[PDB]
RNA sequence: CCGGGUGUUACAGCCCCGCCCCGGCAGCAGCAGCUCGCCGAAUCCCGGGGCCGAGGGAGCGAGACCUGUGUCGCCGCGCUCUCCCCCCU
RNA sequence: CACGGCGCGUCGCGGCGCGCGCGAGCGAGCGCACGGGGUCGGCGGCGAUGUCGGCUACCCACCCGACCCGUCUUGAAACACGGACCAAGGAGU
RNA sequence: CCCAUACCCGGCCGUCGCUGGCAGUCGGCAGAGCGAGAAAGAGAGUGGCGCGGACGCUACGCCGCGACGAGUAGGAGGGCCGCUGCGGUGAGCCUUGAAGCCUAGGGCGCGG
RNA sequence: CGGGGUCCGGUGCGGAGAGCCCUUCGUCCCGGGAAACGGGGCGCGGCCGGA
């Protein structure tokens, strides 16, 4: 009935200042801002979902327009409450700044 | 002959023995053990007897094959693996489905399944879920707990049980075992002021609570 | 109550110094979970996250009285070919 | 306690060390594994005119990177020289 | 706390080294080893049923271990890269369609 | 009614954004608590409220 994610934005690729590495993304967990609040966080599936023009099959239902790039997180990043993560395709860079859900399934609690 | 005994020594860690060489030499009183030195069948045929080799040879050898495989030791099958539990979970702890498709409905565990799956069931007279898998991962476990030490679960039901088939009818031995089950749940929840609204409540997330902060 | 002055334990305290068993008692690089160290043949246990799984006929025992098998080498173990006792199903 | 037989025991210092024989250097099975590089004897869904797969290649978008080649030269993106574009010919025999 | 093509671990390509290993496919005519700390014989001798067992080895081949890989001028090697003609060879192809040319098609090779 | 005076309360801001509000499985019976002034109505017709 509700909402079982967590609003997360991707920042950007990891990178330095010349090189940027699109296998790695930065990723802006709300509400966690220090690395002592990270650690939940850590291996837990995210989720970048985005509708398309063409119809998709989807898991348990017929099919619509949306479709989803899944991937992980992987570490902490700086001391912020930044999280690396990485997806099974690197996403596009048209994804900056907009929304990830990370989810809680990959529970230890 | 000679009945086996068990292991004289406790395990102190996993792969080192509570006593050494020689205490062991001694506790298996080994001073006093010491030791010193198909293919073919007759048959009769209405002719007289053959000699039928089972066994026989293929008739047909393929154009290539592949080579054997080399050799390991760790690896087991699924079956005899050892099954792990979180220790925050308990029988008659309430649990949070995360991603079947009763998504964040409560749920009361019962027990651990042999295949490690948890055999979860909230009474399904008020938050609708029938006796149940559910992955001990996908699911949080509140620290809330009632006490179901004193109830008993049939010994029939199991993964085998629990397994799907080849739409789906629901059998009347799921009917009657569920009743069976929840005839003994219920009035222990119903004891408890206020936990049946809960369970029949459902988890979401609101704008300013994170799950890193709030706890359960 | 405050300010100034005198002064040497008074209706507060502070520092040093012989001994009383270095007086005695804990405790001790202290979870009074930060008062200050260097370490581990004087060090072990448990847990979590991430990436990867390349290689592919290793042999065992069987004895010229047999011809099987594919869980094998090194390493660390347990049980039996001795007899009793205890506990739980 | 990586101690475990009997002897002849000096192979010996006073017993321990440490030698000579004992069908003569042959006890066997099962089982577990921190043991010469992964397996499952574990599973779940969606599939006929709208869906599945197609790295690359066609077009487009985005983030990062990114100065036009050849040549002589210590130094070329050069306010150094040759070069509008395309086809064929073209130089260690 | 952040990151280089640096360092550590892993995979893959190639080069170099071990002037490494393999003719032992020794099978009912046989007995399946020469990885194991110690230069050298699983040494030869004379006296007190079921007929059965994968791959290999273009030796210019196949296989195993380590280390390493910048490059102008220049040197060398390999090209089952390419063009034209000649001697051989493919009981080669082809009017049931050759050469050549075009392609939003399917692929191979690090590359030609 | 607004602005001053006294006085009384708070002041690491409990008249707090480190916070507040709404909170959703649904339906069926009977009982208690709150309400009878309440709830719902392009269901209504007006009156003000805004540059
Ligand atoms: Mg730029
Ligand atoms: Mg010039
Ligand atoms: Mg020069
Ligand atoms: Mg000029
Ligand atoms: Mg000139
Ligand atoms: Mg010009
Ligand atoms: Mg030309
Ligand atoms: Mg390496
Ligand atoms: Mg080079
Ligand atoms: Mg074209």
């Amino acid at each position: 009935s509700g909402r079982l994610w967590c609003k997360a934005i991707f920042a950007g690729y990891k990178r330095g200042l010349r090189n940027q590495r699109e296998h790695t993304a930065l990723l802006k967990i709300e509400g966690v801002y220090a690395r002592d609040e990270t650690e939940f966080y850590l291996g837990k599936r995210c989720a970048y979902v985005y509708k398309a023009k063409n119809n998709t099959v989807t898991p348990g239902g017929k099919p619509n327009k949306t479709r989803v790039i899944w991937g992980k997180v992987t570490r902490a990043h700086g001391n912020s409450g930044m999280v690396r993560a990485k997806f099974r395709s690197n996403l596009p860079a048209k994804a900056i700044g907009h929304r990830i859900r990370v989810m809680l399934y990959p529970s230890r609690i | 002959k000679g009945k086996p005994h068990c292991s004289r020594n406790p395990v102190l860690v996993r792969g080192i023995g509570r006593y050494s060489r020689s205490a062991m030499y001694s506790r298996k009183a080994l001073y006093k053990r010491k030791y010193a030195a198909l293919a073919t069948v007759t048959k009769p045929v209405g002719g007289g007897t053959r000699v039928v080799k089972l066994r026989k040879m293929p008739r047909y050898y393929p154009t290539e094959d592949v080579p054997r495989k080399l050799l390991s030791h760790g690896k087991k099958p699924f079956s005899q693996h050892v099954r792990k539990l979180r220790a925050s979970i308990t029988p008659g702890t309430i649990l949070i489905i995360l991603t079947g498709r009763h998504r964040g409905k409560r749920v009361v565990f019962l027990k651990q399944l042999s295949s490690g799956l948890l055999l979860v069931t909230g009474p399904l007279s008020l938050n609708r879920v029938p006796l149940r898998r559910t992955h001990q991962k996908f699911v949080i476990a509140t620290s809330t707990k009632i006490d179901i030490s004193g109830v008993k679960i049939p010994k029939h039901l199991t993964d085998a049980y629990f397994k799907k088939k080849k739409k789906y009818e629901i059998t009347e031995q799921r009917k009657v075992d569920q009743k069976a089950v929840d005839s003994q749940i219920l009035p222990k929840i119903k004891a408890v002021p206020q936990l049946q609204g809960y369970l029949r409540s459902v988890f979401a997330l609101t704008n300013g609570v994170y799950p890193h902060k709030l706890v359960f």
